[PDB]
């Protein structure tokens, strides 16, 4: 029993140079066997005779999606971690500057929402992936959807301050 | 306002509050400058409150916020409206000695 | 009769008093969330509000 | 009436010992001096245990069932308390200074570090009856060479890991069969080992010492025999570790130093999560929640208590009390909070139910001598030794007025007008009374005529006549208002301290230095009657003095007295450890309360143990301060002839026990006494003490519920009033329907009127049935509100408790629904377009 | 300080100081101690001070 | 002295035998009744921003830099009962059907069944940070369903005359959080009708107002004069 994760040709060279830190938790912590098909540009994970294949698939799928090495190891460990993918889909007007509104100047809005909601976000052209806990993904996604659908920067930043406080608060 | 209290959504005569509806930014900002300084009394405050009321219900609230100068006025005369609200609420709570006198006058027989 | 008409007049004036309180603080609050500033960090936020507060100086006795 | 019990201990959130949380960490248990306070932090309330150690307590633990507590004092007298019944189960004397006590996680054993022996006893049941000897010893291990500083149980209650002053730490199995798994000792520290903890899986052992090293011990090979794998250091140079704890589940090491700084680390990687400071005094206690989210720190020098959540960097509470330095108290005009004027120069406003301080005020640069409320809880006046009276708005929290004289004197007592135009204050070095207007700030008058220091001032609350009384053995009555300038001097037998004034202003009760409380008619200036109180005063013997408690003249008089609000009783306290209350018609002692049994305070024992009196001096006047482990308490910086200065380190004697102010509650049948241990709050409660009112043989709970089931509602209500049983009154009260509240409330007899009013008050403060309680209040005030007005002082504490319900829960709810109505009308009536 | 404590705080006070205090405006919630409750939710400046 | 004994006669209404009376939950359905809980929960909800701003330390604590980013989630194995440690149970809106929260799922199911009793039970259950964090995230963007479901859930709530100070603060928290979008698409039919029937039930709350006005005025007159 096996899984195949297709590595796109824009995350291929980081996979090869950081490959030597990717396969050791895949081959001794997880006890899988791992091959990298250079023909199909894919990663194959097979099970030996001696429920972790989905964990390894999510590990390399996070790296495939665009999350860094330590972020992917954080997904491989830390059972309470999830990752949500969505396109914008809500062109000059709407597509070419809603993503500029998520980013901001030097990505400071994305950095602010990452630190406020304790997720971390990779923003493609229009493909947003979010790695966090369940409630953390909920709040980061609600704020990202907010500032692609139109909200004032004061409103989204006040909501970010409030969500940081209430997510870290007991009671 | 006194004749509006006399006869009988609308708080002045309707031609007057549409005439206060159709006035521009400079006129409404000076109108609220002097509604601000009328509101500092306990006597002249009601005229100011009803002019603020008809401005609020006949203009656009986002427009009222975006007029430059109308955030140093409304900060100045929110707490006056708060103390007048507490004073009129205290007056209407001490208004029920009439009701206590009625129930004593009914227990008289 | 005095009780009914007097309390009707007093509740009629405090109705528009309360209306104006909530409307004016809505106006101020939507101006604030339109263009107040951008601080997510609470310490820099509280120092920004302390620098932008209203100050008044009073003559005290020690 | 007279059946007061010790309810609460306001002030002093922490004195000495370890903080504990509950298991479901809602309450925290804090060692105040010899009591234990328990503060419920979610249900915002608080209580203090009634029992009392004879010295300051040093160790606290309660098992994680929450069902029983054990508290050990600073020479090993343990007390086991039932935590739910609030009654003490056993008194057990361990013979020497126990450093720590801990229950097991499975509750069934406890262990304690008595000297250099770790002794494990097994816990008696809460369901079993009290025996002569309930504790059955499991074992006592002796492997340390010096005193043990800490215990730690493992997660399974299987091993115990103890840390000593001797530079090691040891692990002991509980039972004998696992003796080979746990026989190692952990050396390598340069100083006292302050803590030794397991990891979550019990594979790593962390040992933290006083000099600042934490060692990670692992069962590895260099066979397998507990190597040390990494030493981490705090590198705090001058400061050193005072308290350590570890939450093993969240891997959180919390460490407090002797400089106020505490750091909290994520331990096996040793990454500083946070570092911040309580203050400048050392952190004596760190304790952690069961989920590891709250950290409670206690510093013992200023008596302060933090609980702090480290995720959301925020203080759940940051409180600080006052040991021994509290000059005055004043109830708020509804009995919800008490204002405390304290000798370090500050005002503190303590909530009574939740035992915490809401606001504090530091604008006096010296010891605040008196506080007094005015303008019905809106303004509060205080006078201090720095020469100033000053006024405090309790809305905007601003000192808006400051009154000085012209002569540079220090003020010792004050009195305000009822109609608060004028404040008045008297000194102990000036013989005048200073009369200031409050509206303007000026000095309106200086009343003269005493030939001795004006000890006490009070304005009559009804006719507004001023009564001052001074050490020239004279009470004096000044008619200030309206063209009189009239003075009436009443002489009395000895020099007066603590005048007090009736609520109707008819009479004045003075306390004298003879030991008596004399009561005078004001208008016809002749004595109505006196109480002779100097023979029902408990005056203890100090350690330093060479004269018996019988022949002493130190404290056989009352320096503070206060009327009850029906005018019928006087509570009184002084520089002695008895507070006494009397009923002024009969001039007889109702009840006397022993305010402390702490032998760490001075004037507690009347008879001192003759074993402690040696061939040269007593053994408690010997200062063993250089036998101390570090310099900051080997230091003696106590300048010699200092009495009642500040900074308890600067006085060299034991703190004497004394009550500095007594006051009755304006709303509910209690009194507060400002002792040295804190604000002792004594209150009755009607749940216990069957005290009927003219019942006959046919008046019975069975008869009351038959009358309720047969729906004679008025007869059921008056049967429950004649029972005077709180559950029965509540049952009938809730069973009467809304249709006939006014018929019952109009047909209530006039002798049961204060009972139903004070019941409705003490019920409706916390009950949820807000419209039901307001219907009953409306029906009672409408049906019988003329009897109340012509009998004011009977319903003077039952009506103040009712308008403690209307303005404090019902008006807050009405404010919320009013704001919702007006925001609705705005949000739908106006124009939002773009 | 130590002369007052030695004198057992019977002293004669400092003469007079008409000082000068600046108070910013803020909620009196924020002007309080750290505890779960509060006592007053006003603003520290009067309407005639704003 | 440690337990309570039954005053029931030996020879040779269990609350009345044990001398207690557990106060019943509400006396009549036409009577307003607060929550069975602390009185301070209303004030904590209404002002929890300024209370926490008070509760912050005066300067920022000294952390490290090589601190793990998922420190709140990286526990071990006394379990945390917050809104952050909440797992989903068991095709793109703000919350998919695999990633629906418990509050949003119960709100939707109550919008199906027209009975929000379980929603209101969850609301009265959880803590003020959780309440603010659930009300502040309520899909105020394209068709406005979750706002209007919350509003007529509060309508069904304060029709029942229980927990009503909490339902009042939940409406205040709604108007505070995103009453600006309700003011924005004012005259929208669904949200205007939801506010209309909320006012239809809420306008019968002045019983409490003139009841406390009578009690305050007459109590003051009787005590002073």
């Amino acid at each position: 029993e096996s899984r195949k994760i297709m590595v796109p040709p824009h995350r291929m060279t980081p996979l090869r140079n950081s490959w030597t830190k990717i396969y050791p938790p895949l081959v001794e912590h997880l006890k899988l066997q791992v091959r990298m098909n250079l023909k199909t540009k894919s990663v194959e994970l097979r099970t030996n005779p001696k429920g972790a294949l989905q964990k390894g698939a999510d590990f390399i799928k996070a790296f495939t999606l665009g999350f860094d090495l330590d972020d992917s190891i954080a997904l491989l460990r830390l059972d309470d971690l999830y990752i949500e993918t969505f396109e914008v889909k809500d062109t000059g007007d709407h597509l070419s500057r809603a993503i500029g509104r998520i980013a901001g100047k030097d990505g400071k809005t994305k950095f602010a929402i990452e630190n406020a909601t304790r997720t971390r976000i990779v923003l493609a052209d229009s493909k947003i992936h979010i790695l966090g806990g369940f409630t953390h993904i909920r709040m980061a996604r609600e704020s990202v959807v907010s500032l692609i659908l139109g909200s004032p920067p004061g409103k989204v930043y006040g909501n970010l301050r409030t969500v940081a406080s209430r997510l870290k608060e007991r009671y | 306002l006194g004749e509006s209290r006399s006869r009988q959504e609308v708080i002045f005569n309707e031609e007057l509050d549409q005439a206060i509806s159709i006035l521009n930014d400079e006129q409404l900002i000076l109108l609220m400058k002097r509604c601000r300084d009328w509101n500092t009394n306990a006597k002249t405050h009601t005229i100011a409150q009803r002019t603020i009321r008809c401005i609020l219900m006949h203009h656009n609230i986002a427009k009222l916020s975006e007029i430059p100068g109308m955030v140093k006025i409304v900060d100045a005369i929110i707490p006056y409206t708060q103390r007048h609200f507490t004073r009129v609420d205290n007056l209407v709570e001490q208004s029920y000695i009439l009701d206590y006198a009625l129930v004593e006058m009914d227990k008289l027989f | 009769r005095v009780k009914t008409e007097l309390r009707s007049a007093l509740k009629s004036t405090e109705d528009d008093l309360g209306f104006n309180v909530q409307g004016l603080k809505f106006v101020k609050q939507q101006w604030n969330l339109r263009h107040n500033y951008e601080f997510v960090d609470e310490y820099d936020q509280q120092e920004k509000e302390s620098n932008s507060a209203r100050k008044r100086v009073f003559g005290t006795v020690i | 009436k007279s059946d007061f019990k010790f309810s609460n201990l306001l002030g002093t959130v922490y004195r000495q010992g370890n903080i504990t949380f509950s298991d479901d960490g809602k309450q925290l248990l804090s060692p105040v001096g010899n009591r234990v306070s328990v503060f419920d932090l979610i249900n915002n309330k608080s209580f203090t245990f009634e029992y009392e150690h004879r010295k300051n307590i040093a160790a606290i633990d309660l098992n994680k069932q929450g069902t029983l507590l054990i508290s050990i004092d600073e020479d090993g007298r343990a007390i086991l308390v039932n935590f739910k019944a609030r009654n003490v189960l056993h008194h057990f004397n361990f013979k020497e200074k126990c450093s720590a006590v801990k229950f097991s996680p499975d509750g069934r054993l406890f262990a304690l570090a008595s000297g250099r022996f770790l002794q494990i006893w097994k816990t008696p049941d809460v369901n079993k009856d009290r025996q002569f000897a309930p504790f059955v010893r499991h074992r006592v291990h002796a492997g340390h060479f010096q005193d043990i500083t800490s215990l730690t149980w493992s997660q399974d209650s299987r091993f115990i890991l103890t840390t000593s002053k001797d530079l090691s730490a040891k692990i002991w199995s509980v039972d004998s069969e696992e003796k080979n798994l746990a026989a190692t000792t952990f050396n390598g520290h340069r100083d006292y080992v302050m803590g030794a903890f397991f990891s979550h899986d019990q594979e790593k052992i962390y040992t933290v010492s006083k000099d600042g090293a934490v060692f990670v011990w692992e069962f590895t090979k260099r066979k397998y025999s507990w190597r040390i794998t990494k030493k981490h250091f705090f590198y705090a140079n001058q400061a050193k570790v005072k308290c350590v704890t570890f939450h093993p589940a969240t891997r959180l090491l919390a460490v407090g130093f002797t400089s106020g700084e505490f750091r909290l680390y994520d331990l096996p990687d040793f990454t500083l999560i946070q570092q911040l400071s309580m203050g400048q005094n050392p952190v004596n206690t760190v304790s952690v929640n069961q989920t590891g989210e709250w950290l409670a720190f206690g510093s013992s020098k200023l008596g302060q208590l933090l609980v702090y959540e480290w995720q959301s960097e925020s203080y759940i509470l940051k409180q600080q009390g006052h040991f021994d330095s509290t000059n005055s108290l004043a109830y708020s005009p509804d009995g919800s909070r008490v204002v405390t004027a304290s000798e370090d120069g500050k005002i503190k406003v303590w909530d009574i139910t939740s035992g915490f301080c809401l606001a504090t005020f530091e604008e006096h640069t010296s010891s605040v001598t008196a506080v007094q409320f005015a303008k019905r809880g809106q303004v509060m006046f205080s006078s201090s030794l720095d020469g100033t009276v000053r006024a405090w708005d309790l809305i905007r929290y601003r000192n808006f007025r400051t009154f000085t004289g012209t002569e540079r004197i220090q003020f010792n007592c004050l009195a305000v007008d009822p109609s608060g135009e004028v404040v008045c204050a008297g000194s102990l070095d000036n013989f005048d009374i200073h009369v200031w207007s409050v509206q303007t700030g000026q000095l309106l008058d200086a009343l003269s005529g005493h030939e001795g220091p004006v000890s006490c001032l009070s304005f009559s609350q009804e006719n507004s006549v001023l009564a001052s009384a001074s050490w020239d053995k004279t009470i004096r009555i000044w008619s200030i208002f309206g063209r009189s300038q009239q003075v009436e001097p009443i002489e009395v037998y000895s020099d007066v301290l603590a005048l007090s004034m009736r609520p109707d202003g008819k009479e004045v009760a003075v306390s004298t230095l003879k030991g008596q409380i004399s009561i005078f008619n004001i208008e016809d200036a002749k004595q109505v009657g006196n109480i002779d109180c100097r023979k029902d005063i408990i005056s203890g013997r100090f350690n330093q003095d060479r004269f018996t408690a019988k022949n002493s003249e130190r404290s056989k008089f009352f320096t503070t007295i206060h009327y009850s609000f029906d005018g019928m009783a006087i509570v009184a306290g002084g520089n002695n450890n008895s507070i006494c209350l009397y009923d002024v018609p009969n001039e007889v002692l109702l009840k006397r309360f022993i305010v402390s049994r702490n032998m760490a305070l001075n004037g507690t024992l009347e008879f001192l143990n003759s074993k402690k009196m040696t061939e040269a001096g007593s053994l408690d006047l010997i200062d063993d301060a250089g036998e101390n482990s570090d310099l900051e308490d080997r230091i003696d910086n106590s300048l010699p002839g200092s009495q009642r200065g500040g900074d308890l380190s600067t006085r060299k004697m034991r703190p004497e026990v004394r009550v500095t102010s007594v006051q009755f509650s304006p709303t509910a049948n209690a009194f507060a006494a400002a002792s040295t241990e804190g604000l002792l709050i004594y209150s009755t409660n009607d749940t216990i003490l069957f005290d009927p009112f003219d019942l006959d043989v046919d008046v019975t709970p069975h008869s009351t519920v038959e009358a309720l089931r047969e729906k004679q509602f008025l007869n059921a209500l008056v049967m429950a009033f004649r029972l005077n049983e709180e559950y029965l009154i509540n049952k009938v009260y809730e069973a009467i329907p809304i249709k006939e509240i006014p018929l019952v409330a109009s047909n209530i007899p006039a002798i049961y009127l204060p009972r139903i009013l004070k019941f409705i008050g003490d019920f409706a403060i916390e009950s949820q049935h807000i419209e039901f309680n307001l219907i009953w209040i409306k029906a009672l005030l409408s049906a019988s509100g003329g009897y109340i007005n012509e009998h004011k002082y009977l319903f003077s504490t039952a009506m103040r408790s009712i308008q403690r319900f209307i303005v404090r829960v019902a008006k807050e709810v009405v404010n919320t629904t009013t704001d919702n109505k007006y925001t609705y009308r705005f949000l739908v009536s106006t124009d939002g377009s773009m | 300080y130590k002369l007052d404590v030695l004198s057992s705080v019977h002293f004669v006070p400092k003469p007079a100081s008409t000082s000068l205090e600046i108070r910013v405006e803020t909620p009196t919630i924020s002007m309080e101690d750290a505890q779960p409750l509060y006592m007053s939710n006003a603003s520290s400046l009067a309407p005639q001070e704003i | 002295q440690f337990k309570t004994v039954s005053t029931r006669t030996i020879d040779e209404l269990n609350d009345i035998d044990f001398n207690t009376y557990t106060s019943l939950e509400q006396i009549d359905k036409e009577l307003l009744t607060l929550s069975i809980g602390p009185r301070s929960k209303m004030n904590t909800l209404l002002h929890l921003d300024v209370i926490r701003k008070r509760s912050k330390p005066k300067e920022a604590p000294k952390k490290s830099e090589k601190l793990p980013f998922f420190l709140q989630l990286s526990g071990e194995k006394s379990v945390r009962e917050g809104i952050a440690h909440e797992t989903p149970e068991e095709f793109k809106v703000t919350g998919r059907l695999g990633f629906e929260s418990h509050f949003t799922k119960q709100l939707r199911e109550g919008s199906q069944s027209k009975d929000y009793s379980s929603l209101l039970a969850t609301l009265i259950n959880f803590s003020p940070a959780a309440v603010d964090l659930e009300i502040r995230s309520l899909n105020s963007f394209e068709p406005f369903d979750e706002i209007v479901w919350f509003i007529d859930a509060l309508t069904q709530g304060l029709k029942s005359n229980k927990n009503f100070e909490l339902y009042e603060t939940f409406m205040s928290l709604l108007f505070k959080a995103h009453g600006d979008v309700i003011h924005a698409n004012n005259k929208n039919q669904d949200i205007a009708s939801a506010l209309q029937n909320w006012e239809d039930v809420h306008k019968k709350e002045d019983r409490l107002d003139d009841l406390v006005k009578f009690c305050m005025g007459v109590a003051a007159f009787v005590t002073t004069a």
